[PDB]
DNA sequence: CAAAATTTTCGGAAGGCATGCTCTGTGGC
DNA sequence: TATTTTTTTGCCTTCCGAAAATTTTG
RNA sequence: GCCACAGAGCA
């Protein structure tokens, strides 16, 4: 085991959180899936989940720690609704803004709609940014694209 | 969550770096240090003593002990070394020859190498070629040693150097000491060296006329402990023209001094168990290595007491000799010593002759799933089968691994049970490690539990490929492989087509039949070790398994022109052939 | 760097003695260990003659690796060697 | 959060596997080994993501497994400097705090220097207390939402002790570990802390 | 036996033992308290091996993350360090396979250091 | 084949082969095994008989070749996945 | 109680017992000031003699070509490393380096160094000239060769510049700064054969003289050119020019100067004898010695001959010629006979002289003339008389006794005087027995017997064995003991080595230890404020760590006090 | 063990080896001396060479360069007692597979 | 040129080595 | 304590004075 | 049980 590059591409949220419910829609692990047959059915045979328990704990906490809402007066996250479109869409318009890749990042990663927190992730806010480009970066943010 | 990614690769040898133990290297490897010559304590029912040659830390030799270092049994122990230092050190009898060699090359006043710069650069040049092997390194050591011993004074001191030899060459203590004759190559010159000589015994000769005759014979002893200290002092650029790589710490002349003695482990040197209850027989290795702590603690606190000169240098020549016989028996008479006769068996005796290691235990040794038995002869087998009897079958097992193309079969053999024939002796679950005996379970659980993973030992049934051996090998043909067939009379049974490969005859052989157990060496020896694929002997290319007596005779008598035979006799021959 | 392309293949298109052992032991050891076959086996349990029947008509999926002195190898389908 | 990792590894894949797809087989075998483990000085690995390049698979003279070596890249979870991520408190001490990412990695601890000035932690209601203003009464309570930023990434190694001081351990224990992988929070800037607190 | 022969002066109650140390007894008389000329030499060595570490001449041992964030300005450059290629050599003393690594046509500085004239060692 | 006519014998065998597991298993052990300790030299695992010894496979026979099992993965099959957040940002507008 | 092994390889020293005290040396000290790139190059080249920049990338591992240039580079500028280039017959060139010890003795000796050069000129009086000259010199050293031009380059003062220039001057004058050159990077041996295989050709063929004859001149003529090129570095060469304004003489600004290691091992040696000499006459005669010794100390012989290190002393003829060209030299050079009227002007003024001597039961010329008689009438030769009133330090006959005296008085130290006696009983005559030691050295036969075996473990007392047999056994033979003078020199001095190797070792890893917390000390705005700016546990450790840094450097210091004795 | 009195095995020697090598059957000549009489699980050092027990090496005090592998029990033998020997027979490992 | 140091030759002593496997019985600590 | 036999044969190299031969000094 | 010794089997 040697590693090539410990930093080979940049993963958002909803690439992760895609990529791993197709990865349960395949192996057949969705609570729809295992509502369906896996319990209180009998004619669980000749049809079963993909045997591996660790690989199906991380990504059952993975798929439940990016669909809940960390961002909130308190129920999605909102990446789980965003689609291909959306993240085109959005990444087009924080393209334009005067931000960095580890900004756009976490901006993507968290969506912020708390003003606090927009001043949490880009640093030096009041240096860079006057309050109009502020109202709009949270206005695009604001409907999640 | 918190488990690190554990990585396995497989790995092979890719060779070997012999070498000497340094002192740093026989400590690290230690576990205790051996600093009591008593066995055993009287006062704990005879248990192993405590820092003692029979120390627990070093392994167990019974199967009830413990070892206290990875705290396993006998079996799954695989032994630890102690260490124990001499007070005065030791030559050792296997460089003694490489220490007189370093010895004739070095001068004896500074050590430093008795070469030219221009010789050494150039007998470096050709040591360090690309293609230099074995002898050439040797012949250009031996041209270096040859300059070496040319050279009448050092280079960089003034000093006369003689020839450094044995004392005597025989087979005693003086076969262990190494003498400097400086004044042998001085002649009619007036050396400096000679004067301050003359000077000495002028002066010592006032006192003690008596030694004038010993005059003669006196010369520049190099003890063990002087050899030492003049290699301790031996430049690292000169170690390469001597044979040694100064590149590694484990390369210097001193390394080859006895300072630290690895006591070895005792699952090497076990405790054999006699028929008397009380008493153990110890190894010869043991015993030895009491006597060296022994003469090492008395050789110290004479030192520290102050014995009389004499006494201090025999002990010491009596550690040197009884270390000596610790490593070779054979290199010294036992008779010298004060305690002594049969030779004890040492580290050089255990390694060589057809009993040692090499040629008893690693070259040849002996198998598992082997059986002896007298041939007799059976023409109705086919000349790739042998006939083995049906006690030798269910003996000699075959592991199979159940699979979905056998599954039926082996729960059959399972339920057949050790006894009838067709059937198993010892099942190993897929998940377990010790297998079971099939005597005494159920026999039909265990055969509905069957898994998909399980290897059932079953036994020698029909069309098992079984190697047949003839033990005067003088050819490959001598040993081929067989296909089974079980027959009930207790003797093994070959064609008589097959018999002039093994160069046997039936009148009391016995041979030989091993059973592989992996499918690998089973294929192997079925394709190229085959009866029908040895038809041929490499020899000459040509047939060794053909007609023997009594059938080309049948064939000539058939085969002559005055044998006529009707349709009844015809038919009734090719029905007889087929 | 050290794979001789198929053009400029120059040891023999036999099959040996050896690589028949060789092939033969690896396949019934793989089917020993639950391996499927890729042949109508009639009734036949032992690995080995399934391995000889799988032979028989060439179809094992295995290459040989024939190393030359030097350091350059050399990949051989068995089903393209002539045994 | 997440990022991708570039590593080669050597699989060995089972004869009974041999009915399954290649593809299917190696990424088995990938997360056997790799999936929810800790690779040294990279971080958690969470699923492989796919493979680039496959050699051909070796086999090893006495056992029909294929040893395949497979260049893959993989979803390790990778907090970088200056990220900041929102957490679960699991269990607060005199030290620090301690904070779960929802049952991914419950080794997130906060101490006294990177948190809010002048809190303090009494031990009858178990929370750190922030004097902020008058209305003081502000809680670190455990099983709430709190917002931290990442701030020291922390490897230790996993060596193993002696045989013997193993063996007297464990006997002494029938009679807690550094963890591999641990990242420091810090809360020095506003709107960290509860997410409610900021609504 | 072996063990029935014994020397004069020893009895069968002090050998047998065989515990040689591992650590020595004899010590030189070096090992006296500082004197405060010795200290000054002493302040002088460490001085040296400073003056050396930091050097143009080292050659030593045999988090810088590719990420990019708005810190990196109001950040300053840790050292403009003098290398192996920044000194002038004299080139007569060298031999000509080494003139590929000094950079024979370079910009020339000359590392002088200053001399400490207290000595900073705290006690 | 060493330049010299050398002999089938413990002197001979001491010249052509320089391994050391091989001659000691055959006469002079512990002269051999003394002789490659004081000298250091290296003995590569090549030969028959310190294969035997240390029990790993011969390079003559059923040993010299490899058997590898072809894997059937074709390139198209190993195409890199989509990186949507590499490839969508850019930083054109800093700089 | 018992001690595992574990504890014996943690805490003790039986790892470094079997390192070279040569190669563990040279490779902690490079180790220690250069990286450890540096120390690889010097070790393997310590491992296995001269080495190409090819051979040195083939039996490193971890190092490429640039790489060993790069260090080759660093260890050439500090003088670590020699090197020779020669030319094959097919006409390939090769440059082989080698290591000297001069390079890594300058470094062992730095600030000894620095100490003797600020006591040596007399700038004991003042403060300034204490920092220009300390300044001066440990840029010297730490650059290896530096010229003057480029040093004034950094300074902007004009009378700073010419303050400096006069010190450089003066360093020059008296011999501690030389010229570096060639001759310094290339071994004494390849240039003795050089000059003796060129000599050899120049010898005309078919000539009338025999072989012998043809290599006694060759000898001659390569001894007389060997001698000139040796000692071209101290002709003065780079002082003679002046400079543009008259009345000031200045060093040549484009020439190269190095630290000249011989003058300062020459003062080592004025030390040492100084040392011995208030052991055996007074303190004021102690005094006058000292005065003697300084003033006749830049011409005196030089420590180690280098005719002796080209491999000439095969030949007992070339050893007698070695001896009495030494025996000339120490006498018959101009400036090292003296009178009493020369020490006369130099005397300080503390120094009275008046009431020292008694002659029955302010300078003057003969009150030192008295104590310079009392130097030549002592039992150590510290002075011999060629003419009377004329006085020479007799450098070849007193060495020796320095060394015996140094080695007795170690042994004594710690083995007991009780070694000393028993040693100097065994040399006085020459081989004795047991009975004759017992009955000339009285003291009891066990001591003896236990003494002289504690004196066999150190080389001191070598067992002569004579047998009374046809094999040799010890129990008829008779032994008796013989001191060797070399062996044990040797052994004592491998010895101090290795002690001070192991020294340097452990403050090596006792820095490698506390290297955060002295990082965290020696930063710029710490330092200074350390009471301040730290907690009062790492205020602690830093002062037991200075602690003993500072105890390591003394105890170096003393032991090379003591070991550079046997380096004569 | 020897006999059939102790139920022991019979010798596959020298001659048999040879002939075994005259076939060319490497896999066989393997089971039959390592796999069938004396196979042992062992640790070796990458670094040092020399062997260790449960997965840690005694001279070098760490567990980091322990590898498994498989020798016969004779080789394990010889190899101690050449360490009690005053020699060292350090053995040097690299990968089965090229990579 | 003949003494004298050096190199090569020539004997005699000293270790090392000598088929494979297999089966019993007896004796001594 | 001291009288006192061998119980295969052939081949081989290394060591080491002794002696012959050659070189080298004076 | 260990160690030697002795005999025997097959070319
Ligand atoms: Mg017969
Ligand atoms: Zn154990
Ligand atoms: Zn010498
Ligand atoms: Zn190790």
């Amino acid at each position: 085991m040697k590693v090539l590059e410990e930093r080979n591409a940049f993963l958002s949220d909803y690439e992760v959180l895609k990529f791993l419910t197709d990865l349960e829609k395949k192996h057949l692990w969705d609570q729809k899936s295992l509502a369906a047959l896996k319990k209180s059915r009998s004619k669980g045979k000749q049809n079963r989940p993909y045997n591996h328990p660790e690989l199906q704990g991380i990504t059952r906490n993975v798929v439940n720690y990016l669909s809940i809402n960390k961002n909130f007066i308190n129920e999605k996250s909102g990446i789980s609704k965003m689609s291909d479109e959306s993240f085109a869409e959005l990444m087009t318009k924080l393209n334009s803004f005067k931000l960095f890749k580890a900004e756009k990042l976490q901006i993507v990663n968290q969506l912020p709609a708390n003003m606090v927190h927009l001043y949490s992730i880009v640093e030096e806010c009041d240096a860079r940014f006057d309050e109009k480009t502020i109202e709009e970066m949270l206005e695009i943010i604001s409907g999640y694209a | 969550m918190k488990e690190v990614v554990v990585s396995e690769t497989p790995k092979r040898i890719k060779g070997l770096e012999f070498s000497a133990l340094s002192a740093a290297d026989i400590v690290a490897q230690s576990e205790v240090e051996v600093s009591t010559r008593d066995l055993f304590d009287l006062e704990k029912d005879r248990a192993p003593k405590a820092n003692g040659a029979l120390d627990p830390k070093m392994g167990v030799s019974s199967s009830s002990l413990e070892c206290a270092t990875c705290h396993g049994n006998l079996a799954s122990c695989h032994g630890h070394f102690g260490h124990l230092k001499l007070a005065l050190p030791v030559f050792h009898i296997g460089y003694f020859k490489a220490t007189i060699q370093i010895l004739q090359g070095i001068c004896k006043n500074c050590s430093a190498i008795l070469l030219s710069e221009t010789d050494k650069r150039q007998f470096l040049h050709e040591l360090r070629r690309p293609g230099v092997d074995n002898l050439r390194r040797m012949g250009i050591l031996k041209k270096i040693l040859d300059q070496c011993k040319k050279q009448r004074r050092c280079l960089h001191c003034g000093a006369l150097n003689g020839v450094v030899k044995k004392a005597a060459a025989g087979a005693g203590s003086a076969a262990l000491k190494i003498i400097h004759d400086t004044f042998r190559w001085v002649g009619k010159k007036s050396a400096p060296e000679k004067d301050i000589w003359v000077g000495e015994w002028k002066e010592v000769l006032a006192h003690n006329p008596e030694l004038e005759r010993y005059v003669k014979r006196c010369m520049d002893d190099l003890n063990p402990l002087k050899t030492l200290n003049l290699f301790k002092q031996i430049k690292s650029a000169d170690c390469e023209l001597l044979g040694i790589d100064a590149t590694v710490p484990s390369g210097r002349p001193e390394t080859y001094i006895w300072r630290y003695l690895p006591a070895p482990p005792v699952c090497i040197r076990p405790s054999v168990m006699m028929q008397d209850s009380p008493a153990s027989n110890e190894d010869d290795l043991t015993v030895k290595l009491t006597e060296i702590v022994w003469t090492s603690s008395l050789i110290k606190a004479g030192l520290d007491k102050g014995i009389s000169i004499n006494n201090m240098m025999e002990h010491w020549d009596y550690l040197q000799l009884t270390v000596a016989m610790y490593i070779n028996s054979d290199s010294v008479n036992p008779a010298m010593l004060p305690g002594s006769v049969k030779p004890i068996r040492g580290f050089c005796q255990r390694l060589k002759g057809k009993q040692g290691r090499f040629r008893g235990n690693l070259s040849g040794k002996r198998v598992d799933f082997s059986g002896r038995t007298v041939i007799s002869p059976d023409p109705n087998l086919s000349i790739d089968e042998v006939a083995v009897p049906d006690r030798v079958a269910k003996v000699l097992t075959y592991p199979e691994k159940v699979t979905r193309y056998n599954r039926h079969k082996l729960q059959e053999l399972i339920v057949n049970g050790p006894n009838v024939h067709p059937g198993a002796n010892y099942l190993l679950k897929r998940n377990e490690d010790a297998r079971r005996n099939l005597r005494y379970g159920d026999r039909m659980k265990l055969a509905k539990n069957l898994q998909i993973g399980d290897v059932v030992e079953r036994h020698l049934e029909d069309g098992d490929v079984v190697l047949f051996n003839r033990q005067p090998s003088l050819h490959r043909l001598s040993i081929l492989s067989h296909y089974a067939k079980i027959r009930p009379w207790r003797t093994f049974r070959l064609n008589e087509c097959v018999c002039t490969p093994y160069n046997a005859d039936f009148d009391g052989d016995e041979m030989n039949l091993h059973v592989p157990q992996t499918e690998e060496a089973r294929a192997e020896a079925i394709n190229l070790m085959g009866v029908k694929n040895n038809l041929l002997t490499p020899k000459s290319g040509e047939p060794i398994i053909a007609a023997t007596q009594d059938f080309i005779t049948g064939s000539y008598l058939i085969s002559h022109k005055d044998s006529f035979y009707d349709r009844a006799t015809l038919t009734q021959l090719l029905s007889m052939m087929s | 760097e050290k794979a001789i392309p198929k053009d400029q293949r120059a040891t023999t298109p036999y099959m040996t003695k050896y690589e028949r052992a060789r092939i033969l032991g690896t396949r019934a050891l793989q089917i020993s260990m639950n391996a499927p076959v890729f042949v109508d086996l009639e009734g036949e349990t032992d690995p080995l003659r399934i391995a000889m029947k799988e032979l028989a008509e060439k179809k094992i999926p295995l290459v040989i690796r024939r190393y030359l002195p030097d350091g350059s190898f050399e990949d051989w389908s068995v089903e393209e060697l002539i045994v | 959060m997440f990022i991708l990792s570039k590593i080669a590894d050597l699989v060995r894949i089972p004869p009974d596997q041999f009915h399954r797809d290649t593809i299917s087989a190696i990424t088995h075998q990938l997360n056997n080994k790799f999936a929810n483990k800790i690779i040294p000085n990279v971080g958690l690995c969470i699923t492989i993501y796919d493979l680039l390049t496959v050699e051909e698979g070796q086999l090893k003279p006495g056992d029909g497994s294929s040893y395949i070596n497979v260049t893959f890249r993989a979803v390790v979870f990778k907090p970088f400097l200056g990220e900041i991520v929102t957490g679960w408190i699991s269990k607060c001490t005199a030290e620090g705090i301690k904070v779960s990412l929802l049952g991914i990695f419950d080794d997130i601890f906060i101490p006294q220097n990177m948190l809010f000035e002048g809190c303090y932690y009494t031990p009858e209601e178990s929370a750190w207390i922030w004097p902020m203003d008058e209305e003081t009464k502000l809680y670190f309570d455990v099983n709430e939402k709190i917002r931290f930023r990442i701030e020291r990434e922390v490897f230790v190694d996993v060596k193993p002790k002696s045989p013997k001081e193993r063996e007297l351990e464990e006997r002494a224990q029938l009679e807690e570990k550094p963890p591999a992988y641990a990242l420091l929070g810090s809360c020095q800037t506003d709107g960290m802390g509860l997410v409610s607190w900021w609504e | 036996n072996y063990m029935s022969n014994l020397p004069f002066g020893l009895g069968y109650g002090d050998v047998g033992k065989n515990h040689i140390t591992e650590f020595p007894s004899i010590p030189l008389p070096i090992n006296g308290p500082i004197t405060n000329k010795e200290r000054s030499l002493a302040v002088k060595y460490i001085n040296f091996g400073k003056t050396v570490k930091d050097g143009p001449f080292y050659t030593g041992s045999m988090t810088n993350d590719g990420i990019e964030r708005y810190s990196d300005k109001y950040l300053k450059k840790r050292k403009i360090g003098i290398s192996i290629d920044d000194h002038p050599y004299n080139l007569n003393l060298f031999p000509n396979e080494l003139y590929n690594v000094m950079g024979i046509n370079k910009k020339k500085l000359l590392a002088i250091s200053k001399f400490n004239n207290a000595d900073d060692v705290f006690t | 084949y060493k330049g010299e006519v050398l002999g089938i014998t413990r002197f001979g065998l001491s010249k052509m082969r320089d391994s050391v597991l091989q001659l000691a298993s055959f006469e002079k052990t512990t002269d051999h095994l003394f002789d490659a300790a004081f000298y250091m030299k290296k003995d590569a695992v090549e030969g028959v008989s310190e294969c035997i010894i240390l029990g790993q496979t011969m390079s003559i026979g059923t040993g010299s070749f490899k058997v590898v099992k072809g894997t059937n993965i074709s390139e198209k099959d190993l195409v890199p996945k989509r990186c949507l957040f590499e490839s969508l940002s850019n930083e054109a507008a800093l700089k | 109680k018992l001690v595992t092994p574990e504890d014996v390889m943690t805490i003790s020293s039986l790892e470094q017992r079997t390192l070279n005290p040569d190669l563990f040396l040279y490779k902690e000290l490079v180790k220690a000031h250069l990286g450890e790139r540096a120390a690889s190059v010097i070790g393997m080249l310590v491992a296995l003699g001269r080495l190409s920049v090819r051979e040195l990338v083939e039996k490193i591992d971890g190092m490429d070509v640039d790489s060993v240039k790069t260090t080759l580079v660093s260890l050439t500028q500090l003088r670590c490393v020699k090197y020779l280039q020669e030319t094959a017959i097919s006409g390939k060139k090769t440059t082989y380096y080698y290591y000297n010890e001069e390079g890594i003795h300058i470094l062992l000796y730095s600030g000894l160094i620095i100490d003797e050069i600020i006591t040596q000129m007399r700038v004991n009086d003042e403060e300034e000239h204490k920092q220009l000259v300390a300044e001066i010199v440990q840029n010297v050293i730490s650059l290896g060769s530096l010229t003057v031009e480029d040093y004034l380059s950094s300074v902007t003062s004009d009378s700073m510049k010419y303050t400096i220039s006069s010190l450089f001057v003066q360093l020059c004058e008296m011999g501690y700064l030389i010229q570096i050159s060639k001759l310094h990077y290339t071994p004494i041996e390849d240039l003795w054969q050089f000059l003796y295989e060129k000599h050899y050709k120049n010898i005309p063929r078919n000539s009338p003289l025999s072989d012998l004859k043809k290599r006694s001149q060759a000898k001659m003529n390569a001894k007389t050119d060997f001698a000139k090129i040796i000692n071209k570095p101290n002709e003065l060469s780079q002082i003679l020019t002046v400079d543009p304004k008259t009345s000031l003489r200045i060093v040549k600004p484009t020439v190269s100067l190095t630290i000249n290691l011989d003058r300062f091992m020459k003062g080592r040696r004025s030390k040492q004898l100084i040392n011995l000499a208030k052991t055996r006459v007074g303190s004021v005669t102690a005094q006058v010695y000292k005065i003697a010794l300084r003033l006749t100390e830049q011409k005196s012989p030089k420590i180690r001959d280098p005719l002796t290190q080209t491999g000439l002393l095969q030949d007992l003829e070339e050893a007698k010629s070695f001896q009495d060209e030494a025996e000339l030299v120490e006498e018959k050079t101009p400036g090292l006979t003296f009178n009493a009227i020369d020490l006369a002007r130099h005397l300080p003024a503390e120094l009275d002289l008046r009431g020292s001597l008694l002659s029955r039961k302010p300078h003057s010329a003969s009150l030192i003339n008295s104590h310079l008689k009392i130097l030549a009438s002592s039992n150590f030769p510290f002075l011999n008389e060629t003419k009377p009133g004329v006085y020479y330090v007799p450098y070849s006959k007193l060495m020796p006794v320095l060394k015996s005296s140094v080695y007795e008085y170690v042994i004594a130290s710690t083995l007991g005087p009780s070694a000393m006696r028993l040693s100097r009983c065994i040399r006085d005559n020459k081989l004795v027995s047991e009975k004759i030691i017992n009955s000339t050295a009285l003291m009891k036969e066990k001591d003896i017997r236990s003494t002289l075996a504690s004196l066999i473990r150190y080389n001191s007392v070598e067992i002569q064995e004579v047998p009374r047999t046809a094999d040799r056994s010890a129990s008829r033979a008779v032994f008796l003991f013989r001191c060797k003078e070399t062996h044990s020199y040797n052994f004592m001095r491998q010895n101090l080595e290795w002690n001070m190797a192991n020294l340097l070792f452990k403050k090596e890893k006792l820095k490698q230890e506390n290297s955060t917390l002295l990082k965290k000390a020696n930063r710029d705005d710490v330092k200074g404020r350390e009471n301040e700016l730290l907690l009062p546990s790492e205020l602690n450790q830093l002062k037991m760590v200075n602690e003993r840094e500072l105890n390591v450097f003394a105890r170096l210091s003393r032991l090379l006090s003591l070991w550079e004795v046997f380096q004569m | 063990t020897e006999g059939r009195s102790r139920d022991g095995g019979l010798r596959l020697g020298e001659m048999e080896r040879d002939c075994v090598i005259a076939y060319g059957a490497s896999q066989l000549l393997l089971e039959r001396l390592m796999i069938s009489s004396d196979a042992f699980e062992v640790d070796v050092c990458d670094k040092c060479g020399l062997m260790g027990y449960s997965g840690w090496c005694t001279t070098c005090k760490s567990a980091e360069n322990i590898i498994k592998m498989t020798i016969p029990y004779a080789a394990k033998l010889l190899f101690q007692e050449l360490l009690s020997m005053n020699i060292a027979p350090r053995l040097r490992l690299e990968d089965i597979f090229q990579q």
